[PDB]
């Protein structure tokens, strides 16, 4: 629900032309302290049933289910979060939940068995800083596919951009105003978008960005005030 | 397309 400040900044660097430069000095965009927290490391698109489930990279996991409702499983094991369609969100647990969840706690439980011993963990072999806690840890707000990508949207308005052809990634944060690329050897650095403003950028990332706007813009149309109805 | 990657991290 940061996605307007997000488009602000994805269009500033566009309109930059930062690949169209004397020269491109993208090293100096580099911003390793601007690292996000949370992404998502793996995803099951079981949408014709059910929903759509997926694992953060803290090894939590959550479900956003057909009736838009969402349920996180924290890494402890037992902690529950159940976010509602309006966004009330409940906390509780695994041991003392209610009989009400048993359906889609069952189900979370399948999507994260499928997970375990079929999918990698994009981005497995980073280290983690002390803390990593907080906050709330995001969920999934929403998300859509094209041809070329899936599109995830976190509640801590992050957006996160998958290329399904040469699995390449894109980390997108709008309080940092960072964008963390991961490449074809899944290396990862992150800049800052005003520094590759100023800098500029391979045509790998800036064509990438390009999209990523066009992406952002899809997210923010999706049942705005100008259309409800998309 | 319709799971992410595959192959085998960490829970
Ligand atoms: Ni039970
Ligand atoms: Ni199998
Ligand atoms: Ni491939």
């Amino acid at each position: 629900c940061h996605l307007s400040d997000l488009l602000q900044q994805l269009t500033s660097v566009n309109a930059s032309k930062p690949s169209e430069r004397g020269l491109v000095r993208q090293e100096e965009a580099e911003d390793p302290a601007c690292i996000p927290i949370f992404w998502v490391s793996k995803w099951v698109d079981y949408s014709d049933k059910y929903g759509l489930g997926y694992q953060l990279c803290d090894n939590s996991v959550g479900v956003l289910f057909n009736d838009s409702t969402r349920l996180i499983l924290y890494n402890d094991g037992d902690s529950l979060q159940y976010i509602e369609r309006d966004g009330t969100e409940s906390y509780l647990t695994v041991s003392s939940h209610p009989n009400s969840l048993m359906k889609k706690i069952t189900l979370l439980n399948y999507f994260r068995n499928y997970m375990s011993e079929h999918l990698l963990k994009a981005g497995a072999n980073i280290t983690p800083r002390e803390g990593d806690e907080l906050a709330r840890l995001p969920y999934l707000r929403t998300w859509f596919r094209t041809r070329s990508a899936i599109i995830l949207h976190l509640s801590n308005g992050t957006v996160q951009i998958n290329f399904f052809q040469d699995h390449t990634k894109l980390i997108l944060c709008p309080l940092m105003a960072a964008v963390t690329y991961i490449n074809e050897k899944r290396d990862f650095q992150t800049y800052r978008l005003s520094l590759l403003e100023e800098y500029g950028c391979c045509k790998e990332l800036a064509s990438r960005l390009r999209y990523a706007r066009t992406m952002v813009d899809k997210l923010l149309s999706s049942r705005s005030a100008s259309n409800r109805l998309k | 397309l319709v799971t992410s990657t595959i192959k085998t991290d960490v829970v």
